[PDB]
């Protein structure tokens, strides 16, 4: 019983908090708007059956930017052997990584 | 008679005096003589951070001007 | 079915209405002892 | 309409400011000459960047530079 | 350990979650979940949402919580062993997660978590001359139109609702 | 972390002096001292209760000087004015079923 | 460094705390036609240290109670409250330079209740708390005129930064356009701190306050010096707020003597308002509550945000 | 994912099996309820700004006013059980069993 | 030597804070009730002192028994003496208080509130006179400043 009055009336109701690709105040971007818009429209029209294997990509990009548990698994592995290497004495930090360079801009 | 209340009101108004007078002395002896950076905004921050890495001091009320461009 | 725990229980009322199965007393004195000070009263509050 | 009016400020005339205030407050600005300015300035409020357009060679109502002649003004927000 | 603070907050936060979900009094259980929503509004703080964690305080613990005192004062009268045992596995339970996802930097309970501090995870962009959650939370007038008026109708209702069941008559 | 910091203080001295006033009149050794449910009232709650729901009817109407920046103006005066209007009818219907009484 | 600024906050609010008992007592003395202290101290400048030492060596009081820990936590809690009340304060300049001052005042305000309703459990007494519970649902009745004026009033600022209200009020003070505000306004701020004309539990009208009451109570002192604050920061609050001063950027202490000049004057104004009236009946301030300055207030909550839409004179965000 | 959602899922269920578990009162059931309520807000708002989804900030305004209207809904409850009992303990609420 | 020269000067201290800091509690029985309001009124006026008016009966300092004590109110005024917090002082307020005064053969009166309570001073009269009331105020801070409680302590 999901009787759509809101595309029946032509009146927009809560089409609008739906997504985060939607019309922003002050046109804000989301952190995932990119993703989330190739993931939209990798997935429209083609329903839900062809849209799990179809668009399964676009879903896992989406996925990741949201949660960053790949990214932050890499971080944990790239911090984990660096203070391995720190721990068997064959690694010294830059002088960019430790606050003695004065910074960019 | 009615001026015996003024030491009164003399000592409580010195009390208020004391706290914002303070605060307006101790932000412009943190800051470089000026007033503190009021950053609400993340642009403000943004160029008050600006500042702290152009200072080369580590500090944001250290102003750089056209003597540092060649 | 009535068994050896559900044994207990009676039917319900009729028109499902139960029986519902009092007001404050205060002992008074006047507030600062020096107009009146040596009155006594006994209250019955109703809230 | 008149002798109810002046009983109800006599008995309860902060309820007769109450809704005198609210149904000016109401009624107001539809018949205000002011309430297009704020539409307009709340619009020529520029809190994002005005983001360049790529001139593919016809568009005349797009200026090249801020200081050139068309495009919005804002001579009625300075003069008022 | 600082930059470690929304973490140390929400191990707060579950600690006293921990505190009146064991139950000693409905008193004490209303202490317990001002205390906590108190380190939860710092953890919402801790983020951005400045407007969002000064309604924790000023809507929930300035009027729900309140009125829920004012309510167990008028319900319970002034004057254990299974109340300080949940309260200890609790907090043994809670403890047991944080040394594992401490000395191991990855935890399955139901879902994967990391180890690290969750300032990883922010963005590193500036939003400019506003908050964009002041803006949202501003938007709920000009866009919000469906959602005020089911907002507001609620409220009107749940005043009528109270004052017809509270009647008794 | 200023904030946090003055908090700290501020929780601290309060602290200090309540410490203070607890232990400070222990020090004179004075004597030992020998010698030698509340009636529920509907309108108190009700009182309580009136303050919860426009309380968050208030809850709704706080980003108002936030929404006056809006574009969709007529939009925002008419929710604006629709949610105090409806603030003002919870008021009245609780006015007229003689909820406001003995408390008024 | 920024703890010296911390201590030359918080220590001269104690001490200006301790120097309104003597205002006060003073004012209210010269105003009923007889003398304050003056005999303690020259012109009774020694009358609060002499107080104070005498109320923190004086016995605690007869009984004992029935939360420990809330009779502990609710003047902590006040005298937390009644300190942090004061750091987003622009006068010129804030302690902590919050963008939601307002709302930080307006939400630790409303936390303000809880020692209230926490003194009232400690108390073994049933009357007490009746009494506390009357005098909570009091403070939590103002509360919804204090954010309603208080909203009305930040429709003309333009954000709930209080030191961008001290920028809102260069050509005219804010009571001129909103007096009414401005009035329900300081009779709502007279109604939180349980001052006259609304004094309930310092007066009559009152179960428990009755010569010869149980209910143990903490130290005295200590709720009274929070009260204090808070009645200090409420008229200072006030004065930002609708008699907002003249600010030189180069030149602070004008607005500081200016604010101060303002807040004494507002302050002498309480002690005036409670030397002047008797007290309301219970119903009859719950009736000048929400039968008369909620309609009022709605009305111009109303007003306020439909005028600068028809003024064209909507205030910017930053 | 991120450390703090274990947290505030955690005591979403540490506040689930306190309201799953009564000891003796129904206000420490509405405790339990809103403690609920609590972590649903703290969780959704951790998502929202996260996320940088703009229009979203007020949903847990919404969730807050919603479920302290119905936290009110339930003090009338529990006051209307007090006033039939004298308590608002779940065992005189067994009538109903016949 | 040093320690009695300091518990000296802390006596000093908390004896001046004591007695230009009384809170008074009255007993309104009888006709001295209102010659302690006129005590407090603008003429004599205790309040210039430190003496306040109408001071909470839970935090006082000095009781002052200004009426007739009949027997019926024996066990209320005992009461209110046992609920308050020491150091507690007794004004003994005019002739009915001290010692049964008009009504001294009454078989209703007791004879002098000093059966009661212990008693500091007794003020004299009937009534005495707001000016003769403050004089035994004076008289009883006279008495609080020649304490030596740390000083019996230190020698103790
Ligand atoms: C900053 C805000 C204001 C702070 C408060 C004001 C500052 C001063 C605070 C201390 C005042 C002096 C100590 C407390 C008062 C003691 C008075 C008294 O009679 O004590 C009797 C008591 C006991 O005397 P006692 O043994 O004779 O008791 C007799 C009473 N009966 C028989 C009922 C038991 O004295 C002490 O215990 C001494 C305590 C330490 C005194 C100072 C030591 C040196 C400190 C430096
Ligand atoms: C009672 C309801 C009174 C208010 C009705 C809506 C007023 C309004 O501003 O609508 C336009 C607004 C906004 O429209 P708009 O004109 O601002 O649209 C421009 C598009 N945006 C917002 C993206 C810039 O709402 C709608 O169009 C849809 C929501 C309301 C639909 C009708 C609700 C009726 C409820 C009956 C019960
Ligand atoms: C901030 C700086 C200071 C501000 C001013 C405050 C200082 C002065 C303080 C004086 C001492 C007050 C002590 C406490 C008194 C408490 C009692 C009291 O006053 O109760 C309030 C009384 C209560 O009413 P009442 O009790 O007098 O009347 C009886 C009421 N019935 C019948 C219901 C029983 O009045 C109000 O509530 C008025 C509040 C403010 C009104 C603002 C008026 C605005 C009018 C605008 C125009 C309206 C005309 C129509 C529309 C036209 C449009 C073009
Ligand atoms: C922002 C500003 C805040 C200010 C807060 C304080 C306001 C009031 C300031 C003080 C006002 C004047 C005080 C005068 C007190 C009386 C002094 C005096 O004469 O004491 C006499 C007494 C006995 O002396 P004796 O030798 O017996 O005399 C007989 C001689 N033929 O001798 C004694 O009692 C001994 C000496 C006691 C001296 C006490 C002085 C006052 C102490 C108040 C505490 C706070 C002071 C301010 C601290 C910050 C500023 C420095
Ligand atoms: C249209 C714009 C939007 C309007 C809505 C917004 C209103 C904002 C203010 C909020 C008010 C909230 C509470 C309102 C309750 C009104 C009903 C009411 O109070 O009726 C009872 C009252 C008599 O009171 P009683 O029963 O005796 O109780 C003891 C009090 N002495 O009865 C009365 O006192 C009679 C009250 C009705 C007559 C008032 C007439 C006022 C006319 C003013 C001028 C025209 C203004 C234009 C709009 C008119 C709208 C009606
Ligand atoms: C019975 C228990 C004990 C009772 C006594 C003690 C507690 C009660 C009295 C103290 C209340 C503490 C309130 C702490 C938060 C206050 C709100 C707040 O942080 O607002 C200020 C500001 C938001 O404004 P904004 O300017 O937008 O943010 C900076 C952006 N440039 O935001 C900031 O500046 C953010 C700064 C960092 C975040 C601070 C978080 C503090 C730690 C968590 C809360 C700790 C207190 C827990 C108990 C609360 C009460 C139950
Ligand atoms: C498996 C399902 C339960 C998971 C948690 C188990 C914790 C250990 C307690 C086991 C049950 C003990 C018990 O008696 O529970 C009943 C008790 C309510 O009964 P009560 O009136 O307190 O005592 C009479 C005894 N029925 O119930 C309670 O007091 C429950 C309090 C709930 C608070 C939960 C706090 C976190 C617990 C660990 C995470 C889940
Ligand atoms: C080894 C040495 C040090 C040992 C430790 C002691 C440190 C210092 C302690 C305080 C001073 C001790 C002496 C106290 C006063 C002694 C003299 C005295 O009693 O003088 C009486 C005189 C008034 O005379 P009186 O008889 O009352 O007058 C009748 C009316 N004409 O009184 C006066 O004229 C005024 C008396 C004022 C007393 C001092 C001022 C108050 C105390 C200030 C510091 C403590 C308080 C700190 C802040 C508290 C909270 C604000
Ligand atoms: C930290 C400083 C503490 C100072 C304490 C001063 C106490 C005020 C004394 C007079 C007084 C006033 C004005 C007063 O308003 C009051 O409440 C009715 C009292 O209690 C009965 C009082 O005793
Ligand atoms: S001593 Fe005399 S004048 Fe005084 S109260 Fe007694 S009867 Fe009255």
């Amino acid at each position: 019983p999901f009787f759509d009055v809101q595309k029946k009336l032509g009146v927009d109701l809560d089409h609008w908090m739906t997504i985060q690709s939607a019309e922003q105040p002050h046109r804000i971007p989301a952190r995932c708007h990119a993703f989330e818009k190739e993931w939209i429209e990798c997935a429209h029209g083609i329903g839900s059956i062809r849209a799990e294997k179809e668009c399964k990509i676009e879903f896992e990009d989406f996925r990741e930017c949201l949660l960053r548990q790949k990214t932050m698994k890499r971080l944990n592995a790239i911090k984990r052997q660096r203070d391995k290497l720190i721990k068997e004495g064959k690694y010294t930090p830059p002088p960019h990584h430790s606050g003695q360079e004065d910074l960019r801009p | 008679m009615w001026f015996e209340v003024l030491p009164g009101i003399a000592v409580m108004g010195v009390c208020l005096f004391i706290p914002g007078m303070a605060t307006a002395r101790i932000h412009r002896f943190s800051n470089g003589g000026r007033e503190k950076r009021v950053a609400h905004y993340s642009y403000q921050w943004y160029l008050m951070e600006r500042d702290r890495r152009v200072s080369g001091v580590n500090r944001y009320y250290v102003s750089k001007g056209l003597e540092n461009i060649d | 079915y009535p068994t050896k725990e559900t044994a207990h229980w009676k039917p319900p009322p009729w028109n499902d209405v139960d029986p519902p199965k009092s007001n404050l007393t205060l002992n008074f004195g006047p507030q600062h002892p020096a107009a009146h000070g040596v009155l006594r009263l006994v209250m019955e509050l109703s809230g | 309409v008149a002798a109810f009016l002046k009983n109800v400020w006599a008995k309860e005339p902060v309820l007769v400011a109450s809704f005198a205030i609210a149904g000016l407050a109401v009624i107001l600005p539809t018949l205000s000459p002011y309430t297009k300015y704020s539409l307009m300035i709340n619009r020529a409020t520029p809190y994002n960047y005005p983001v360049p357009l790529r001139d593919d060679g016809n568009m005349p109502d797009v200026p090249s530079h801020p200081q050139d002649p068309q495009g919005p003004s804002l001579e009625w927000l300075k003069r008022l | 350990m600082m930059t470690y603070i929304v973490f140390i907050l929400s191990i707060i936060f579950v600690m006293g979650f921990v505190g009146f979900s064991s139950k000693p009094s409905p008193i004490y259980g209303g202490l317990g979940l001002i205390v906590s929503g108190g380190v939860g509004c710092g953890i919402v703080l801790n983020f951005g949402g400045s407007f969002l964690g000064l309604m924790v305080f000023l809507i929930y613990l300035g009027g729900m919580m309140v009125v829920f005192g004012y309510t167990t004062a008028m319900a319970t009268e002034q004057y254990n062993k299974v109340v300080l045992g949940t309260f200890i596995t609790g907090l043994l339970m809670e403890f047991l997660m944080v040394y594992y996802v401490l000395k191991d930097k990855e935890v399955e309970i139901v879902f994967k978590f990391n180890g690290m501090g969750d300032w990883v995870i922010y963005d590193t962009g500036d939003s400019g001359f506003f908050s964009e959650e002041a803006m949202g939370i501003a938007a709920l007038y000009s866009y919000g139109t469906w959602l005020v008026i089911v907002t507001g109708w609620s409220l009107l209702i749940g005043v009528v609702v109270i004052m017809e069941i509270t009647r008794g008559n | 972390m200023n904030l946090m910091i003055t908090l700290l203080t501020n929780f601290t001295l309060a602290t200090l002096l309540v410490t203070i006033a607890f232990w400070l009149p222990q020090l004179n050794v004075y004597s030992e001292k020998t010698s030698p449910r509340l009636p529920f009232s509907m309108k108190f709650f009700l009182v309580a209760i009136t303050f919860l729901l426009f309380d968050l009817e208030i809850a709704l109407l706080l980003p108002l000087p936030w929404a006056s920046q809006t574009t969709n103006l007529n939009t925002m005066l008419t929710m604006a004015l629709l949610l105090i209007f409806l603030l003002a009818v919870s008021l009245a219907y609780e006015w007229t079923q003689k909820g406001l009484e003995w408390t008024e | 460094m920024f703890m010296i600024n911390v201590l030359t906050l918080i220590i001269p609010i104690l001490l200006a705390v301790a120097f309104l008992t003597l205002v006060e007592r003073k004012v209210l003395g010269y105003m009923q036609f007889r003398k304050g202290p003056n005999v303690v101290g020259p012109y009774g400048l020694l009358q609060p240290i002499a107080d104070a030492i005498k109320l923190f060596i004086k016995e605690p009081l007869r009984p004992a109670t029935s939360s420990i820990s809330m009779f502990i936590l609710a003047p902590i809690l006040a005298l937390t409250l009644a300190l942090t009340m004061w750091i987003p304060l622009p006068m010129p300049y804030p302690l902590i330079n919050m963008n939601l001052g307002v709302l930080f005042m307006l939400a630790m305000s409303s936390l303000a209740v809880y020692s209230i309703l926490w003194s009232g459990w400690a108390s073994n007494s049933k009357y007490a708390l009746i009494g506390a519970l009357r005098a909570v649902a009091q403070t939590i009745s103002y509360e919804v005129t204090l954010a309603i004026i208080l909203l009305s009033v930040l429709l003309m600022n333009g954000s709930f930064t209080l030191s961008t209200l001290i920028i809102t009020q260069e050509q005219v003070w804010l009571i001129f356009p909103a007096w009414p505000l401005a009035m329900m306004w300081f009779i709502s701020t007279l109604a939180e701190t349980n001052r006259a004309p609304f004094d309930l539990t310092e007066g009559e009208s009152e179960l428990v306050s009755g010569f010869n009451v149980e209910y143990a109570a903490g130290p005295f002192a200590l709720f009274f010096m929070a009260e204090y604050a808070n009645i200090i920061m409420m008229n200072i609050f006030t004065t930002t707020l609708f008699l907002g001063a003249f600010h030189n950027p180069y030149m602070p202490e004008l607005y500081t003597i200016n604010f101060t000049i303002k807040s004494l004057l507002l302050s002498i104004t309480f002690l005036w308002i409670r030397a002047s009236y008797p007290r309301f009946r219970y119903d009859q301030l719950m009736h000048l509550l929400w039968k008369n300055f909620l309609p009022l207030t709605l009305a111009l909550c109303m007003w306020h945000v439909s005028l600068p839409i028809l003024l064209s004179s909507i205030p910017p965000q930053t | 994912m991120s450390l703090v959602y274990m947290n505030i899922m955690m005591a979403f269920t540490v506040s689930l099996t306190g309201l799953l578990m009564y000891r003796s009162h129904l206000m420490s059931s509405l405790l339990c309820l809103e403690g609920m309520m609590l972590s649903l807000f703290i969780l959704a708002t951790l998502m929202i700004l996260n996320s940088h989804f703009t229009l979203a900030s007020m949903m847990p305004i919404i969730l807050l006013v919603f479920a302290a209207c119905e936290a009110a809904l339930g003090l009338s409850l529990l006051v209307m059980v007090s006033n039939t009992y004298g308590t608002d303990y779940v065992q005189n609420l067994n009538l109903l069993q016949c | 030597s040093r320690g009695e020269y300091v518990v000296a000067k802390l006596d000093d201290l908390i004896n001046w804070a004591r007695r230009s800091s009384l809170w008074p509690m009255t007993f309104g029985l009888a006709c001295c009730a209102v010659e302690m309001m006129h005590m407090a009124a603008p003429r004599y006026d205790m309040d210039r002192f430190g003496v306040v008016f109408r001071a909470s009966p839970r935090q006082s300092d000095v009781m002052i028994v200004a009426g007739t004590l009949t027997n019926k109110m024996a066990p209320a005024l005992r009461k209110v003496y046992d609920q308050m917090p020491e150091p507690r002082y007794v004004v003994s307020m005019g002739s009915c208080a001290n010692g049964g005064g008009y009504y001294h053969y009454s078989y209703s009166v007791v004879r002098g509130c000093d059966r009661i309570v212990p008693v500091d001073i007794y003020v004299p009269g009937c009534p005495p006179t707001a000016e003769a009331l403050l004089y035994g105020i004076l008289q009883l801070q006279k008495k609080i400043k020649r304490e030596k409680r740390l000083r019996i302590w230190y020698r103790r």
